[PDB]
């Protein structure tokens, strides 16, 4: 739907029809946003952090930028020497366009992948389904967190659309 | 009087005390052997 | 009452688009 | 509907308060030789 | 002429060594049955 | 340190990790938490 | 370039290998015996198969009490 | 100088692995709950506190396996191995979910570690400590997650378990009891999340697509030089594209760089205001009007009140698993369901 | 110019005008708390302390100037139900209209150190630049709160020289204000002895006292001076900001578990006091020993207190709340008028049942009904087409002891049904909703909001001591770091330690 | 009275009023419907 | 700058800016108050947390 | 007292709207070279 509840009820009973959080593609999707962000953070806070001084201690240091000026405006040397340490010397980027290749590709294959979870979950190729995978000697069913998650879809599939269903099986 | 769970706090806080004094032990004790040279 | 005031806040919104695409401080090279 | 009514007050000082504040702000550097 | 047990040394063996053991049992599961 | 061909090292240590992880997915298909 | 010898100069030579030809096998023999001699379920109090349940039982062995907790796993356990 | 001198001198030296003071602190935390994530997820069972198999020992795989949380009737306790729970039963620790107020504390105190050494690092090459600036998102997430919701809650229990399916039974949990994607605060998160990844994307994409030729080689990434003191890829052009194209652009790199870290950063501030007021139930859980119209008008129905049914589905069908604690038997007959599901 | 994030540094060189803006912030928070109580004085209903205390009222700051024993009105009445009690000046009112006095001369007191900013005070002797001996500072303003920390434990709390402070049984049936005594053995640190309260302002008052004057004499030695930047006024501000989210986080946690000083007359019960059920074993406790005594059903549940009933309800547990549901208590379930007694539900065989309650994370709950060992045996069915438990099946009837029903048995199924859904929240109470036209739903109490807010503001506080506390320590490159900065001291091997010129190879 | 030599003057670009009309108004248009309720 | 009556009685407090005492100074006895103090916030921490439990001290409204 | 409801909208509009008008003329008149 074209609205704020309406995009939540899609997705709540999307959860409830393919169990999406449990499909590989969904969690490429969240690793795409959540490291998007996450690098995101990281770019703005380590090109900040190494700025040259160009301006007194009063005014905005964004006037030590003046738009179309041929030097840049920052050290990413100093940048990677505090980053390189942070983690280990070799898991920095020196080099600007490589750093800015990973900062366009890691989002945009996980968001491609995403895309691909719901275009494939319209074919009901569904997530993971570990439902009652785990046994004991006798055969009594020893749930795991899967289970649970299954209670809270079983609670989702029966509510929704109250009154459209009347036969048992919700087939699409 | 000294309760069980007094017994175990003070068994906590000599086990941290122990971690700590020896970390630091080891870490002078090192650090006074590999000088850097100036 | 109610939908007036947040037809109102949307008509701010995109008046200010306008301005801000239009009447934008323009970029000066240096 | 029976919506709370300081909802209205409530969101216009929201909007009115910051928003003069940065005209204000705003207008007195333009001003500025 | 390189040292050989430095503070890199432990840091990747405090992970190695573990990993490899726990690699081990995780391996001796899968023949586990029910 | 130099006597063995960092290509063949990444290509055995790279089969050993295809090795492992093929047995962690048998393992998904028998004995426990295979759901039979 | 901080002085440490670097990792392709130890993982290409033939030291190395003979060093962790022994220990990295070691490691994981030990590993796996750490399992297949079940003294991994002794160690951490994982049930066993035919340990979650007693034969007729129908109620899991919920902890309900904070402080005699340690005592009710172990009536729990004695159970089985 | 001093022996005090002579150990700042050591923990500071340039290494593979930079120690620092800081390290003393970040490397036994981060190596502990690490380690105890890694011990649990293999070997640890649930069994007693949730009635749960949760490791790879009890047959889980990586979706599946967690480190679960303690007991409900565990409270708010620390669980010290050497407290009146477990006193000193490593085993015994495990079972009553010890693992997990290890993983949390540890964890808690290793990012306190991480923190001090942004700063610690950033002092000593002699830059503004904007990165550790921007690591207090990740704390305020997870101090007001795993620390604060539960304190405000019953116990630990409904605290995250460290897993992965344990985490998107918690996603789901919220949803059905808090209606939390109802919560202005975590829509605020969504898109400072969301605007990040965008920014991510639209400025390593603008970067790379505006690059100077600076070689001759077809593969790009080989004709730049960090030292170089030129712009590596052309600002105006850029600008004039994203004017044309969007109609806004960039025109100040400070600016733009400083906007990548504000926007991700006060994102997931806003989430932790919201997840503080989760913690004492302070939901946005209902619109008080839509509620009196729906009751009074049968005939009223919004995406808001067909949400609030599935909250009602989830609460109903997932408490007595969920909440063995609570014993709950709710008969057939009392389930909501719609028609033939 | 200054960006607008930025306009307040210009108090960083300037003593006397901090010191004002300083006067006008305390008189904005001085004024604060007098229209405060004001607004509360004109809309507390004080004739019911039972069933429409303070804190079902939306009452924020009547309950602290009640826990340190201001509990009269100079209109004749007390917040423990006397009529007829002179106050003296000290009353609701008299506090607030002695902060709106006070909030006037600090605004006085600002305007005179803004005009006059440049007082010889204010230079350093040596330089002529603006001065100020932040280690003295600190001295002096910690051995004066050593004083008044004191004075509060051994004077005001004690009774000694005050009026003692807030005091209740373990159920909150008879608080007033009393006179306390120091606890000095082990108990005084336990959160509930209200002697802890004032042994802990009569120590730590000491040692401030003794801290103080060692701050006043001892100067900071170098090495602390330059770590902590002790001439950066900036420091100060970044731990002043660390002491205060620490203060503010356990103040939300004494407030949200409950102690001495958060009592459930002023602020209402907690939580935890529905999930364990802590006064409904109380009232049974009672109730059984009426029984043991010779009472009838009927003269053992009257003789419950309707205070204590009240708070065996889930609509005072502050737990549910809404974040958006504005108000008091009352705009929710309404102003409660009378307990109804105590419901007890009945199948045809004559079985006692009992409703399964409401637990606080549910905002709906369905009901559900048990024998005395958890067996289910009737319930309110939701598909009717197999249903085995509902009440007209179960010839389930409801009979009140104790209220306002007293002796009356109800056996129509619809009535039966409406009375089982009201014990899913515990006690049964009459309600007032027309008044305030109050909506149905439940809002949380003072303890709620007095919580929420200051676990955020706490967490806030953190990114602000974060912030100021780098700004202190790298001061040398807030506009950025040097032009001419040396490559090899961020690469690697030049410098045997970080960022050491002194060590390079 | 002696001028104060702490005093600067303030400034906001018109990006910046820009930027800040858009956070008012679109935190108005996010926070209306709760204050309505 | 002005000099005032109350000005020239608090001069003397506001006078040693910058003033230190030599090297390391108090500080070791300054870490000692802060490591007494730790403990001090663990016990109370622990006693209100029912993990530290003391005869006579019972944590709750019943005492 | 059943007073309009808009009655307070109203005054707080009526007060802000002109007043804000003349504190932006004041402001930026002092910010202009002396
Ligand atoms: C950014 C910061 C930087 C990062 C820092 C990261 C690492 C720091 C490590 C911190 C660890 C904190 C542990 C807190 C443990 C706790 O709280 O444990 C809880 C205990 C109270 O114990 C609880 O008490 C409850 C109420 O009991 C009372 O009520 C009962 C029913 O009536 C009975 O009467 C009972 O006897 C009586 O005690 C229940 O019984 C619970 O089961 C029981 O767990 O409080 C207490 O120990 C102490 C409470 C006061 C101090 C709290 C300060 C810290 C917490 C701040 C957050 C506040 C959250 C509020 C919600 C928002
Ligand atoms: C610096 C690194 C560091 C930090 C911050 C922590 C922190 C913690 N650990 Mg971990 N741990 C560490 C390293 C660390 N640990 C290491 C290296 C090991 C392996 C040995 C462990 C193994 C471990 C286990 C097995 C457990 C913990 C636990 C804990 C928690 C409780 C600790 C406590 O109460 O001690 C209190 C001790 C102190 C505060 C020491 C301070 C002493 C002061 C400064 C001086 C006082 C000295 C004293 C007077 C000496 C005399 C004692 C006498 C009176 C008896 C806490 C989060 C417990 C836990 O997580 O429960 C869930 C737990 O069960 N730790
Ligand atoms: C002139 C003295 C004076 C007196 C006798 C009062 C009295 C009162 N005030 Mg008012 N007030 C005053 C001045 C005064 N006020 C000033 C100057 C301000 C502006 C800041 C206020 C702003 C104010 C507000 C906003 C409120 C009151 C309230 C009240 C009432 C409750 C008091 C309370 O709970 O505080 C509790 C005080 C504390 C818990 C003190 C915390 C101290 C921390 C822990 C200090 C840590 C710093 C220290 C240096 C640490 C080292 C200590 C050392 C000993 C070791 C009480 C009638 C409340 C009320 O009912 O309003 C109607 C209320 O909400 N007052
Ligand atoms: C410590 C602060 C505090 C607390 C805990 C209380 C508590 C209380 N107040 Mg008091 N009050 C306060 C300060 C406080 N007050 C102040 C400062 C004023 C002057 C404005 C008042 C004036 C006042 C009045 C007039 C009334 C109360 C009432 C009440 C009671 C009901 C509260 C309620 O409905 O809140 C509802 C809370 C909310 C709706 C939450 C608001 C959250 C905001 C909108 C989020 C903003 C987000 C922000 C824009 C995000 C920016 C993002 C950006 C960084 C990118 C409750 C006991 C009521 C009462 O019952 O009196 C008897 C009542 O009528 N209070
Ligand atoms: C004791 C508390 C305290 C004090 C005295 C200061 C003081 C200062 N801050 Mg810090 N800070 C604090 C806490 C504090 N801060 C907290 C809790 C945070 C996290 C929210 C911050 C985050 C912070 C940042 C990111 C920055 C500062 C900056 C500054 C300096 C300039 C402030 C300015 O001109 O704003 C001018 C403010 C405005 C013109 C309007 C602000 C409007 C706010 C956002 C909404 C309305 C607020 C409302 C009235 C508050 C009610 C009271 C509240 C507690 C309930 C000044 C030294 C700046 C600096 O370092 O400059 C060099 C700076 O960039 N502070
Ligand atoms: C300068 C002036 C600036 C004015 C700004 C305008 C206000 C905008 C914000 C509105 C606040 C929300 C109120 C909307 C609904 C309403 O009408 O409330 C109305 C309520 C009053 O409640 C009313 O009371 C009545 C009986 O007294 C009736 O019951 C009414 O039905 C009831 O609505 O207003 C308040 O309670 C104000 C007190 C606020 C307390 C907040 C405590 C916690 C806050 C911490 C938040 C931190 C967030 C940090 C994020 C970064
Ligand atoms: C029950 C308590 C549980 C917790 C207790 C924990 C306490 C111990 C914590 C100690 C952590 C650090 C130990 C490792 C340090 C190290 O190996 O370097 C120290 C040097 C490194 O060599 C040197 O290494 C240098 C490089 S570097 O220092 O490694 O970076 C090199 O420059 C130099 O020439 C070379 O000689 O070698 C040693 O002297 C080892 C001494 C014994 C260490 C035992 C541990
Ligand atoms: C799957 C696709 C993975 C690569 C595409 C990543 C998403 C692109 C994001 C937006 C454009 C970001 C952008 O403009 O990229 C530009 C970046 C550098 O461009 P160059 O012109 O230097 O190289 C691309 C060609 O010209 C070949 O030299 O492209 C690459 O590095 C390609 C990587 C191929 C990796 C091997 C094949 C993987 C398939
Ligand atoms: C807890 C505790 C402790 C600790 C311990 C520790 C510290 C441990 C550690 C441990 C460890 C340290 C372990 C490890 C493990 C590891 C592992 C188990 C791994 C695995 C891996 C894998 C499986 C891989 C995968 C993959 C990926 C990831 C990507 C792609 C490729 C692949 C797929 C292959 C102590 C004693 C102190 C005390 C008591 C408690
Ligand atoms: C001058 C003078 C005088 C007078 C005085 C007066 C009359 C005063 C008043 C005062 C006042 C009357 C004051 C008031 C104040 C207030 C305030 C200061 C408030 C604030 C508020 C706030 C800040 C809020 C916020 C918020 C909101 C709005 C929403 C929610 C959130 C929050 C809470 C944040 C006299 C006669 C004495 C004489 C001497 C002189
Ligand atoms: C209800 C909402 C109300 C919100 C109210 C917000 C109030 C904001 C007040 C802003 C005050 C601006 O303060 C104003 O700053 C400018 C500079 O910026 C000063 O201007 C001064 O500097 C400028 C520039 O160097 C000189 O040209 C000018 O001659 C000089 O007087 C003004 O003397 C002062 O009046
Ligand atoms: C139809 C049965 C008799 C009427 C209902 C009896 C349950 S009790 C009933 O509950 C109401 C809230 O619904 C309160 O507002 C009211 O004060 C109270 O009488
Ligand atoms: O290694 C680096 C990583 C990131 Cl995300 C950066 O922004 C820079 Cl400048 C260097
Ligand atoms: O429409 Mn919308 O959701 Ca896809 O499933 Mn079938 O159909 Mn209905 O149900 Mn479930
Ligand atoms: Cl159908
Ligand atoms: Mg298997």
């Amino acid at each position: 739907p074209l609205g704020i509840s309406g995009t939540f009820n899609f997705m709540i009973v999307f959860q409830a029809e393919h169990n999406i959080l449990m499909h590989p593609f969904h969690q490429l999707g969240v690793a795409g946003v959540f490291g998007g962000a996450l690098f995101c953070a990281m770019h703005g806070s380590l090109v900040t952090s190494s700025l040259i001084r160009e301006t007194t201690e009063t005014e905005s240091a964004n006037y030590g930028y003046k738009f179309g000026q041929e030097e840049e405006t920052y050290n990413i040397v100093a940048a990677h020497g505090y980053f390189g340490r942070l983690i280990f010397q070799y898991a920095s980027f020196n080099n600007s366009r490589s750093l800015h290749f990973f900062l366009a590709a890691w989002p945009v294959v996980g968001v491609w992948f995403a895309a691909l979870g719901i275009s494939t979950m319209a074919f009901n190729l569904n997530g993971f389904n570990f439902n009652h995978s785990v046994i004991d000697a006798k055969g009594n069913v020893i749930n795991t967190w899967a289970d649970i998650i299954n209670r809270a879809n079983l609670g989702m599939e029966v509510m929704h659309e109250r009154n459209a269903h009347n036969f048992p099986l919700d087939l699409a | 009087t000294i309760t069980p769970s007094l017994k175990g706090f003070f068994i906590g806080l000599l086990s941290g005390a122990v971690v700590l004094g020896l970390t630091f032990a080891v870490l002078i004790a090192i650090s006074q052997i590999d000088k850097v040279q100036r | 009452m109610e939908t007036i005031t947040y037809v109102f806040i949307f008509a701010c919104i995109i008046a200010l688009f306008f301005f801000a695409i239009f009447f934008r401080e323009p970029p000066r090279i240096t | 509907m029976e919506v709370n009514q300081l909802g209205l007050i409530a969101t216009a000082l929201f909007v009115l308060v910051p928003s003069v504040f940065l005209i204000i702000l705003y207008v007195q550097t333009e001003s500025q030789q | 002429s390189y040292p050989i047990f430095t503070v890199r040394w432990v840091a990747v063996h405090t992970l190695a060594v573990p990993t490899i053991f726990f690699l081990g049992a995780i391996a001796a599961m899968q023949f586990i049955q029910r | 340190g130099g006597r063995i061909p960092l290509w063949i090292v990444a290509t055995v240590a790279g089969m050993g990790v295809i090795v492992i992880v093929g047995l962690f997915f048998y393992g998904a298909y028998a004995g426990l938490g295979s759901s039979l | 370039t901080t002085g440490e010898r670097p990792f392709s100069d130890i993982i290409t030579s033939v030291r190395y290998w003979v060093i962790h030809s022994i220990t990295i096998p070691a490691l994981f023999i030990a590993g796996w015996l750490f399992v297949s001699t079940g003294l991994a379920y002794d160690v951490f109090g994982t049930p066993r198969p035919d340990s979650y349940y007693a034969q007729e039982q129908r109620s899991i062995p919920l902890v309900t009490d904070r402080f005699e907790a340690k005592q009710q796993v172990e009536t729990f356990l004695e159970q089985l | 100088r001093g022996w005090f001198d002579i150990l700042d001198d050591w923990l500071k030296r340039d290494r593979f692995v930079f120690v620092g003071w800081s390290g003393i602190l970040l490397f036994p935390c981060a190596y502990l709950a690490l380690g105890g994530w890694l011990t649990g997820t293999t070997f640890v069972t649930s069994w007693y506190t949730h009635g749960l198999a949760s490791s790879y020992l009890e047959g889980c795989n990586f979706l599946t396996v967690a480190v679960s949380t303690p007991a409900n009737s565990m409270g708010h306790s620390l669980l010290l191995l050497w407290g009146p729970e477990a006193q000193g039963d490593f085993t015994r620790w495990c079972q009553l979910g010890g693992l997990w107020t290890f993983i949390a504390l540890h964890g808690a105190f290793g990012l306190i570690g991480f923190m001090l050494r942004q700063f610690e690092i950033a002092r000593l090459v002699g830059v503004r400590p904007y990165n550790a600036i921007a690591f207090s998102a990740p704390i305020a997430v997870f101090v007001s997650v795993f620390l604060i919701y539960p304190l405000g809650q019953s116990s630990w229990f409904f605290a995250p378990s460290f897993g992965v399916a344990a985490i998107f039974r918690f996603l789901l949990f919220f949803q059905g009891f808090h209606n939390w994607t109802l919560n202005p605060f975590h829509m605020m998160g969504v898109a400072g999340v969301l605007g990040g990844a965008l920014l991510c994307a639209i400025h390593g994409a603008t970067v790379e697509n505006t690059l100077f030729q600076d070689g001759e080689g077809a593969s790009t990434f080989r004709a730049f030089n960090p030292t170089q003191a030129e712009e590596t890829y052309s600002m105006v052009t850029a600008n004039r594209f994203w004017s044309q194209i969007f109609g806004i652009a960039f025109s100040n790199k400070r600016w733009l760089h400083f906007f990548m870290l504000f926007v991700p950063v006060t994102g997931l501030w806003m989430s932790a205001i919201g997840v503080v007021g989760l913690a004492l139930n302070l939901r946005s859980y209902d619109f008080i009007s839509q509620e009196i119209r729906a009751a009074e008008d049968p005939e009223f129905e919004t995406f808001y009140t067909k949400n609030l049914l599935l909250n009602e589905g989830i609460r109903a069908w997932m408490a007595p698993q969920d909440q063995p604690h609570e014993n709950f038997v709710f008969p057939e007959e009392v389930l909501p369901r719609g028609n033939a599901l | 110019g200054l960006p607008w994030y930025r306009v307040h540094t210009v108090l960083i060189n300037d003593p006397g005008r901090l010191i004002a803006a300083h006067l006008m912030h305390t008189a904005l928070v001085a004024g604060w708390a007098g229209s405060m109580a004001l607004y509360e004085l004109a809309t507390f209903d004080p004739s019911d302390p039972v069933l429409n205390p303070m804190w079902r009222q939306g009452m924020f700051v009547l309950p602290f100037m009640a826990r340190l024993g201001v509990t009269g009105s100079w209109s004749g009445w007390s917040i423990t139900g006397e009529t007829g009690i002179d106050p003296g000046f000290w009353s609701f009112e008299g506090v607030a209209l002695a902060h709106i006095v006070l909030s006037g001369l600090l605004f006085l007191a600002a305007c005179w150190h803004w005009v006059y900013w440049d007082l010889e005070l204010f230079r350093d002797p040596r330089t002529g630049e603006p001065a100020l001996d932040l280690p003295k500072m600190f001295g002096i303003h910690l051995f004066l709160a050593g004083l008044l920390c004191f004075g509060f434990g051994a004077f005001h709390l004690t009774g000694l020289f005050g009026p003692g402070m807030w005091v209740s049984d373990p159920y909150g049936l008879t608080g007033s204000v009393q006179p306390v005594a120091p606890e000095w053995g082990p108990d005084g640190f336990n959160p509930y002895n209200p002697g802890g309260v004032v042994a802990h302002h009569i120590a730590a008052g000491i040692v401030g006292i003794i801290a103080g004057l060692f701050h006043i004499l001892v100067r900071p030695p170098q090495r602390l001076y330059k770590a902590l930047r002790m001439g950066n006024i900036e420091t100060v501000l970044s731990s002043s900001i660390a002491a205060v989210f620490f203060a503010a986080f356990v103040v939300a946690g004494t407030m949200w578990y409950g102690s001495a000083t958060t009592p459930i007359e002023l602020f209402g019960p907690t939580r935890y006091q529905w999930d364990s059920s802590y006064f409904q074993q109380e009232i049974n406790r009672r109730v059984q020993a009426s029984l043991a005594s010779g009472a009838t059903l009927e003269e053992a549940w009257s003789a419950i207190p309707e205070k204590l009933a009240f708070y065996d309800y889930i609509g005072n547990n502050p737990a549910k709340g809404g974040l958006f549901r504005t108000g008091p208590m009352n705009k929710g379930d309404g102003i409660a008028q009378a307990w109804k007694g105590h419901a007890v539900f009945r199948n045809k065989e004559g079985e006692e049942l009992f409703v399964r309650r409401m637990p606080a994370f549910f905002e709906s709950f369905p009901v559900i009904l048990t024998d005395k060992n958890g067996v289910v045996k009737a319930d309110i069915p939701f598909r009717r087409a197999e249903s085995k438990y509902s009440f007209e099946q179960q010839g389930v009837t409801v009979s009140f002891y104790g209220g306002e029903l007293n002796g009356q048995t109800f056996t129509d199924p619809p009535t039966v049904k409406s009375y089982a859904r009201k014990a899913i929240f515990g006690e049964i109470f009459e309600f007032d909703t027309e008044t305030l036209n109050s909506d149905g739903i439940f809002r949380t109490s003072p303890r709620g909001w007095f919580t929420f807010a200051h676990a955020v503001f706490a967490l806030l506080f953190f990114f602000g001591h974060i912030w100021h506390g780098a700004r202190t320590l790298f001061r040398d490159v807030f506009s950025g770091i040097d032009p001419e900065l040396s490559p090899e001291q961020v690469e690697w091997g030049f410098y045997q330690k970080v960022g050491d010129v002194t060590t390079r190879k | 009275m002696e001028p104060n030599p702490n005093r600067q003057p303030v400034e906001l670009n018109r990006t910046s009023l820009y930027l800040g009309l858009l956070l008012i108004l679109v935190l108005a248009l996010l926070f209306s419907s709760y204050f309505f309720n | 700058a002005r000099r005032t009556w109350l000005g020239d009685i608090l001069r003397p407090l506001n006078s040693e800016y910058g003033k230190v005492a030599p090297g390391w100074g108090t500080t070791p006895l300054m870490a000692v108050f802060m490591g007494l103090f730790l403990v001090f916030l663990l016990i109370i921490l622990e006693i209100y947390n029912s993990t530290l439990i003391l005869d006579g001290v019972n944590v709750s409204w019943k005492a």
